[PDB]
């Protein structure tokens, strides 16, 4: 159909442009539509990471087709970074467009309340975009939301903050999870020392928590007793770590004091407690603590293992950490439940073991255990991953005699877990911290070392281990290949939720978190360069490929984890 | 992209259109005109390309007739040791640049590109071919508002697991703007999946895909499915309300909402949408005149832009009678302009830029206001620069006249005067062309009276505004 007007120059459109063009002619900026080559720039501009300094050019754009960018809800926050607050008249203007726009996904809507948004009509505006969200999402988000209590006013709470209260009076589940993560912050030290008005103003906010609480009905004290119960519990594991900790002997000279002390009712009161909803899962209801079951890690901090007494008469198994700041891996295991959540957005199920984290002070919490044996010790008394499956796991009709489907999960949460190793940067990469399922399930333990430390030369760039190779297979297996596909696939739907991983790291810049705390002002700026968000589509898939050929040819990785194994030989 | 053209010496290399994983797409310049190349690395030699290469040889031949479809024309398995290439006609814009290129489309023109898609399925149908990838990005107008359905991609793999979409990416995500238009019906669990790259299509798929297309054009742009709520929908955890209900059309919203239905047995014939909304979505003027006189245009036949505006004013008595009657009519007017707009810029002889001078001066009176100064306003001013002295003068002539007829000023025309009007035929008040000077001379008195009841019209309605 041969198009006259294929290479002539749009009349109707020029004519617009002259008359758009004329300074004559008053901002008429409510009834503009871009163009088409406005809207690829455009699109170009709203797409960009919190990290990237936006150009002058784009905030008048922006305004001067403010009536158009109302139909995108995501540009909200771009349109809104690019409003001069200090011009009043452009201000006005700026809260006026802010009312009309789309309301924003809840997962951006974190952004606006990091300390970047000061305008108090814009906070409240951001406490209501929030305010949309469902309590099954904040429980997701809880912990970013109270340390972006590090950006709000003080004055309000001494006198956005209402909204977050009013939640959790009405669900218990949030209330768990918002009340440790509040009492944390109350008793950080570090936080009295270095911003008193904060640490202060965390008294204030445990103190403020408990005053709302404290004027609801009966039912909600009988929350607030079963608060003042868990405090007494985690105050009573603490001080039995302290007596378990100062007896000066053998493992089990100390597992036996720790069980007695745990079974002394009468002392330690920890064998029959009052029913508490437990500290690591607010959702579980406990009626005490297993004395018998109670042991020491041979770990330099000889961690508790710990068998909760359920409602039900079950057992609910958790972690008690002692010497350790499990605030890191609280924030980073939430980075991982998050993942793990926006695959599952996308159907992508790469089958992740997130395993829950709760830090019960700056210095020790609770952590659910999840079944798993240490590839040390798979590696010592079977030789192969195979073999370790084979064991565990046997299918006939299955690939490489493992059930199909028992190797399907295996092959999704090895890909699952060596995504997200990447994306966090995972250093402390010794046999110690990889731990491996009956099931298939793969999940990461010891995060000592993260956000690229590694004290090894040379460190290879993926978490991609000769055995884990060799457990699907090889490099002619039907799963390495699955493994590498499911690979690329998470890296193009992370990729395109870098955003997401940017907003919540951006919150955490005031959050001590020692890999955070060591390069604040860069712990957003971090992540954005684990997205690679500068690469396209191809680029990253080729990346990608190549990084497995730099990460399997890495033949120093081996030598390393020999002398690792030397140094605890010695140490045990 | 273009690395690739050095090879091909019957196109030169212009500009990428695109680069995803399957398929890069460029536009190059060949004898015929501009064509849209999709290349296909071929990694993997091994890969039965011959198999898909006489796919889509027989796709061209199912689909030579069809008028409102565009088949890859050509189709070459070793063009360079390393690709293989998909060439077909180039057409001037994409539905999905389309919505945002001035002048907007209205109401007449939205039904109008509405109708021709819903042709274009059922002419698919009819023919034997199945899309399977119908998206607005894929539905092509041209400069008379004509839609194509193009880039027959029937190498794509039909059925994609739902449990692994991951492995969608290079089949059905190349453009990166997770927008969704495949069938509901498509995706498949993933115990049956881990030759549905060319399971046999059925109709109500493409009907499903038709409904996404047909819904990005009334949505301003706006997707109707994200890989999210589009895969929320086949599961039942996503429905498109708000993209749906931004259909402000109830006639349109109606024919789109039953199109991209998730079960396939609810989802009609072509045939039977174009029957069941003939006179409510789309007026009856669009099948019986609209329809089969425009097919005359997209025929293999080529009318030159000078041929073009004769044909026009051969028939325009035939034109305004078949579309106003003897007398809602002006509805159909709307897309009656962009005919003879699209040729204005290409006109070669000096009896057609006359004639097209005429067209115009005959349709004016029949045109809404907002029509006279968005589409015909911009053209006249065009020809006011043509290198025939007659046709400068007639241009003056016909803008003083076409003026005068403006009774209301768009509101985006407010300024058109000082900045368009008068700033456009200022430089023919001093034309070397004696005739150009007359013609100015003659209604340089008519064009500031014209101007003088524009902006006294302007002021009144700011002052009944401001009384508002
Ligand atoms: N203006 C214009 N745009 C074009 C033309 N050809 C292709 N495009 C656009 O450039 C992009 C090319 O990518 P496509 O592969 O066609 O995208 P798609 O239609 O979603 O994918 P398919 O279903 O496989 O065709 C799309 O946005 C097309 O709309 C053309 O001839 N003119």
């Amino acid at each position: 159909v041969p198009d006259p007007q294929m290479s002539m120059e749009n009349l109707v459109e020029s004519k617009h442009h002259k008359l758009a063009r004329s300074l004559r002619s008053g901002p008429s900026d409510h009834d503009l539509k871009p163009n088409a080559a406005t809207r690829d720039q455009l699109n170009i501009i709203v797409s960009y990471p919190p990290t990237k300094q936006l150009t002058y050019e784009e905030q008048d754009l922006v305004w001067k087709f403010r009536y158009y960018l109302t139909n995108q809800e995501k540009a909200l926050t771009k349109f809104l970074k690019c409003v001069n607050w200090d011009l009043p008249q452009e201000a006005k203007q700026a809260l006026e467009l802010l009312g009309k726009w789309k309301p924003m996904d809840v997962e951006d809507s974190l952004e606006l309340l990091s300390s970047h948004y000061t305008n108090p009509t814009v906070r409240r505006y951001a406490v209501a975009r929030l305010r949309q969200a469902d309590d099954e999402d904040l429980l997701m988000y809880l912990l970013q939301l109270v340390q972006a209590l590090k950006y709000e006013n003080f004055d309000d709470i001494k006198n956005l903050c209402t909204f977050l209260i009013s939640r959790a009076c009405k669900n218990s589940t949030l209330a768990n999870y918002l009340y440790w993560y509040v009492i944390v912050e109350c008793e950080d030290q570090d936080t009295q020392q270095r911003d008193p008005k904060t640490h202060e103003m965390y008294l204030n906010v445990m103190r403020r928590f408990s005053q709302a609480l404290l004027k609801g009905d009966k039912s909600v004290r009988v929350m607030r007793s079963l608060l003042a119960a868990q405090q007494t519990f985690v105050d009573r594991l603490v001080h039995l770590m302290k007596a378990v900790q100062r007896e000066s002997g053998n493992r089990k000279k100390k597992n036996e004091r720790l069980q007695a002390l745990l079974g002394d009712n009468e002392k330690m009161n920890l064998s029959d407690v009052e029913l508490i909803p437990l500290p690591l899962e607010p959702q579980v209801k406990i009626r005490g603590i297993i004395p018998e079951t109670a042991t020491l890690f041979k770990s330099a901090l000889m961690p508790a293992q710990l068998f909760f007494k359920t409602e039900d008469g079950g057992k609910y198994p958790v972690i008690f950490k002692h010497g350790d700041d499990l605030r890191q891996d609280q924030l980073i295991l939430q980075i991982i439940s998050l993942m793990d959540k926006l695959l599952r957005k996308e159907n992508l199920d790469l089958k992740l073991t997130p395993y829950k984290v709760l830090a019960t002070s700056t210095k020790h919490g609770f952590m659910q255990f999840i079944q798993s044996v240490p590839v040390a010790e798979v590696l010592d008394t079977e030789g192969s991953i195979q073999n370790f499956f084979r064991k565990y796991a046997p299918s006939e009709n299955g690939p490489n005699g493992i059930s199909a489907e028992v190797m399907d999960t295996y092959v999704k949460s090895c890909a699952g877990y060596c995504v997200i190793t990447y994306i966090l940067g995972v250093g402390d990469r010794h046999l110690d911290n990889l731990l491996l399922t009956k099931t298939g399930k793969l999940f990461h333990i010891d995060f000592g070392y993260i956000l690229g430390r590694d004290p090894k030369p040379l460190p290879p760039p993926m978490k991609l281990n000769k055995e884990m190779v060799e457990g699907m297979g090889g490099t002619q297996s039907e799963q390495y290949q699955e493994f590498r596909k499911q690979c690329y696939t998470a890296f193009l739907h992370l990729r395109r939720y870098s955003n997401l991983i940017l907003n919540l790291f951006s919150l955490m810049v005031d959050a001590n978190i020692p890999d955070i705390a060591l390069e604040p002002d860069k712990t957003v700026k971090k992540v954005q360069d684990k997205f690679r968000l500068d690469l396209s589509d191809e680029e990253a898939v080729h990346y990608m490929q190549s990084l497995i050929d730099e990460s399997v040819h890495a033949l120093f990785a081996a030598v390393v984890e020999q002398i690792h194994k030397f140094a605890q030989y010695w140490r045990k | 992209v273009e690395s690739y053209f050095s090879d091909i010496h019957d196109f030169e290399y212009d500009k990428s259109l695109g680069s995803t994983r399957f398929f890069k797409v460029a536009r190059a310049k060949h004898r015929e005109g501009l064509v849209v190349v999709k290349v296909f690395a071929i990694q993997d030699p091994t890969l039965p390309l011959t198999s898909y290469k006489q796919e889509l040889e027989e796709l061209k031949i199912r689909l030579n007739s069809a008028q409102n479809c565009l088949p890859f024309q050509k189709a070459s398995e070793k063009a360079s040791e390393k690709a293989a290439m998909l060439f077909r006609q180039y057409v001037r814009d994409n539905l999905y640049d389309r919505i945002s290129t001035r002048p907007f489309l209205n109401n007449i023109e939205k039904r109008w590109i509405a109708f021709q898609i819903l042709t274009a399925v059922d002419q698919a149908h009819k023919s034997g071919v199945r899309h399977g990838d119908i998206k607005t990005e894929n539905v092509m107008v041209t400069s008379w508002n004509w839609v194509l359905l193009t880039d027959f991609a029937s190498f794509k793999p039909t059925y994609l697991p739902e449990d692994n979409p991951a492995d969608f990416n290079y089949f059905f995500d190349t453009s990166r703007r997770r927008t969704c238009y495949i069938a509901p019906e498509r995706f498949v669990d993933g115990g049956m999946f881990a030759q549905r790259t060319r399971g046999e299509l059925k109709r109500a798929m493409d009907i499903f895909s038709a409904g996404c297309v047909i819904a990005e054009l009334f949505t301003e742009g706006v997707p109707l499915f994200d890989l999210s709520q589009l895969l929320a929908y086949r599961n039942g955890h996503f429905f498109p309300e708000q993209v749906l209900n931004k259909i402000e059309d109830h006639s349109i919203r109606e024919l789109v909402t039953q199109m991209i239905h998730r079960e396939p047995d609810k989802r009609l014939e072509a045939e039977d949408y174009l029957k069941q909304q003939r006179g409510n979505a789309f007026p009856e003027i669009f099948y019986t005149f609209l329809q089969p006189y425009m097919a005359q245009f997209a025929k293999e036949t080529f009318l030159s832009a000078d041929e073009r505006i004769l044909v026009i004013r051969k028939d325009l008595g035939n034109i305004i009678h078949n579309l106003c009657g003897h007398d809602p009519k002006e509805n159909g007017l709307v897309i009656l302009v962009s005919v003879i707009t699209s040729c204005l810029q290409t006109l070669k002889y000096c009896d057609s830029k006359l004639a097209a001078l005429e067209l115009i001066l005959h349709l004016a009176p029949r045109l809404s206001v907002e029509i006279l100064l968005d589409r015909i306003t911009p053209y006249l001013l065009h020809f006011s620069n043509d290198s025939v002295p007659r046709v400068r003068a007639e241009a003056l002539r016909t803008l003083t006249k076409v003026l005068a007829l403006v009774k209301e000023v768009p509101r985006n025309d407010i300024n058109i005067y000082p900045e368009y009007i008068l700033p456009g035929i200022a430089h023919l008040a001093q034309d070397d062309a004696t005739i150009v000077r007359l013609a100015y001379a003659e209604n340089i008195a008519l064009l500031a009276e014209t101007a003088l009841r524009f902006l006294e019209l302007v002021q009144l309605k700011n002052l009944n505004m401001e009384n508002d």
